[PDB]
């Protein structure tokens, strides 16, 4: 048998295995990269699909 | 006693680059005009490398 | 402007086959000073009519 | 090492599927005996399903061990997965796939790159049978391999709502389906099968042979018509509830028809493009065995 | 409009017409008519145009359906308009 | 490869092929390790050029 939901019944469960993100993985944190701009802006190709 | 055969590899290279420049088309003038001064300067490597 | 027009739409340069006919670049592009050394002449000197 | 029945691992107590509804674990067949469906004048014609690619996506030299089964269960049932082929682990299936590989694939799911202690996995050749064809799954985003993710759907729907006359003649009018609901019915239809073992599902579908198959065709197809109708709620252009004299049926239009919808719902899970490429490609291979 | 005037001034903005091109001694290839009129109609600006320019010969193919292909690999673009 | 960005238009961005050959004779092996992320760029400038 599966294990029911917590959710799915009205009984209060106060164990329960919350996930949760180790110092590795980080979000939000600002992010560096090389931006290299065009080299010429009259070659640049505005159009083409 | 006097052919260095890296330095003669590296003319076949230029000779095939500069040809590769030469059978580059172009629209703009400037373009034309660096599409010749860049087979001066492969020329030039070419000397520096031997 | 119309003169032009049709003049520039032959083409700024031409070249000289075998042949010795004239073929024109049928393409407007200023002249730069490399182009004397190559096959190509300028269009307004050719005199073809 | 599970060794795999006369029948499939599907036979094992273990791996049975079944979605919670009315407060008991309930058999997938059970939960289809309450829905029930609605004829409009659109028809359903299914073509051939075209065959799948020969080639196997190379699988990339991946150090770690690649959690398959959560991949492809949250990529077609899952409801947030999004970005599904970015990642492109399915290609490691492909790991699998070869005679003799030191790879083994977890009961867990998991494809760990050499046998390893107090994991119990699946039958190699069993194992090689599933990834021989699975690994296509690799190739659901590149180009040149794409299922087709609108003819596919009829199938879909003749496997789902089809009844033995309309699924003999190969043609069905475009059912719309309806349930006796409870709040949610359908996101935690959608978590309850989430969590099953499919794996063990398509390892028996791909390995067995004959009449062990045949028999496995007969005692799974519900649970097949579950996962199906979970991604035709994903595919379905509305989910509307009717109130109908204190009670709700839930209802879901049109089986068979995918509205290639990306923008979310709270009704059901939605399908990212890359969602609907996948699960194009799956139900190519899934067709596909399931015909042969 | 008289046939005289209508006939002589289509012949002059006819002779105007000067497409790219690359004369080919192989006996299988058809120039690609639409992407050559394209590209001269923008005077060539058109990533597709000095696709053209730098490179004429790739209007010619003889599998038809090759033809656009070779332009849209060229270019990395997944479409033309 | 640390990243090279040229579009391969004006003939003098033939010095970065040139930069990538000189690398590949004077450097053999660490050009093997990062030819792939060479061949990157070289096919811009082959689309480009070819």
């Amino acid at each position: 048998q599966v294990g029911i939901p917590k959710l799915e019944v009205d009984h209060i469960s106060f164990s329960n295995v919350v996930s949760m993100m180790t110092a590795n993985i980080r979000t939000g944190d600002d992010m560096a990269v090389e931006r290299v701009n065009p080299d010429d802006v009259r070659a640049i190709n505005i159009r083409n699909a | 006693t006097v052919t260095n055969e890296f330095a003669s590899r590296f003319r076949t290279i230029v000779a095939t680059l500069a040809n590769v420049v030469n059978e580059r088309a172009v629209q703009d003038d400037m373009q034309k005009a660096t599409r010749s001064c860049t087979k001066q300067w492969l020329r030039h490597l070419e000397t520096q490398f031997d | 402007p119309v003169e032009y027009g049709i003049f520039v739409q032959r083409g700024a340069t031409y070249t000289i086959n075998a042949a010795g006919e004239f073929e024109f670049s049928g393409r407007n592009e200023k002249w730069d000073q490399a182009l004397y050394l190559s096959e190509h002449f300028p269009a307004l000197f050719s005199d073809v009519p | 090492m599970l060794q795999q029945p006369t029948g499939g691992y599907t036979t094992l107590e273990q791996f049975a599927f079944t979605i919670r509804n009315d407060g008991t674990n309930a058999t997938p067949t059970q939960f289809l005996q309450l829905l029930s469906y609605e004829a409009t004048e659109n028809e359903l014609v299914k073509k051939t399903i075209p065959t799948p690619e020969t080639h196997l996506p190379s699988a990339r030299n991946v150090p770690g061990n690649v959690y398959i089964e959560d991949a492809i269960t949250q990529a077609l049932f899952g409801i947030s997965a999004q970005n599904v082929n970015a990642h492109g682990y399915f290609s490691r299936l492909s790991a699998l796939a070869l005679p003799n590989t030191s790879a083994r694939l977890g009961l867990d799911g998991v494809i760990y790159n050499s046998e390893t202690i107090n994991i119990p996995f699946y039958d190699p050749a069993a194992v090689a049978n599933f990834a021989a064809t699975y690994a296509k799954l690799g190739n659901a985003s590149t180009p040149r391999y794409r299922a087709d993710m609108i003819d596919i759907y009829a199938h879909v729907g003749l496997e789902l709502a089809g009844t033995d006359a309309e699924r003999a003649a190969g043609v069905m009018p475009v059912k719309r389906a309806k349930f006796d609901s409870w709040e949610g019915s359908l996101i935690s239809l959608s978590r309850d099968v989430v969590n099953w073992k499919i794996l063990a599902f398509l390892i028996d579908l791909c390995s067995l042979e004959g009449e062990a198959l045949r028999a496995f065709k007969t005692r799974n197809r519900d649970v097949f018509r579950m996962m199906l109708f979970i991604m035709s709620t994903a595919v379905a252009a509305n989910v509307v509830n009717r109130k109908v004299t204190k009670r709700v049926d839930r209802v879901l239009e049109y089986i068979g028809v995918n509205s290639m919808r990306t923008a979310g719902r709270t009704a059901t899970i939605t399908y990212d493009l890359s969602r609907h490429e996948f699960a194009a490609k799956f139900l190519q291979l899934t067709f596909t065995r399931w015909n042969a | 409009i008289p046939a005289d005037e209508l006939i002589d001034n289509l012949h002059s903005w006819m002779r105007s017409v000067h497409l790219l091109h690359v004369r080919s001694e192989d006996n299988t290839l058809r120039y690609n008519w639409m992407l050559g009129v394209y590209a001269r109609s923008t005077n060539y600006t058109t990533p597709v145009g000095q696709l053209v320019v730098n490179a004429p010969a790739i209007l010619n193919y003889s599998n038809p359906q090759d033809a656009f292909n070779s332009v849209f690999v060229a270019l990395g673009i997944d479409y033309i308009d | 490869l640390k990243k090279i960005a040229e579009s391969f238009e004006d003939p003098s961005s033939i010095v970065v092929v040139l930069e990538f050959i000189l690398f590949a004779l004077f450097f053999p092996t660490e050009f093997n390790r990062i030819k792939g992320d060479i061949q990157n760029v070289l096919l811009l400038f082959f689309s480009r050029w070819y």
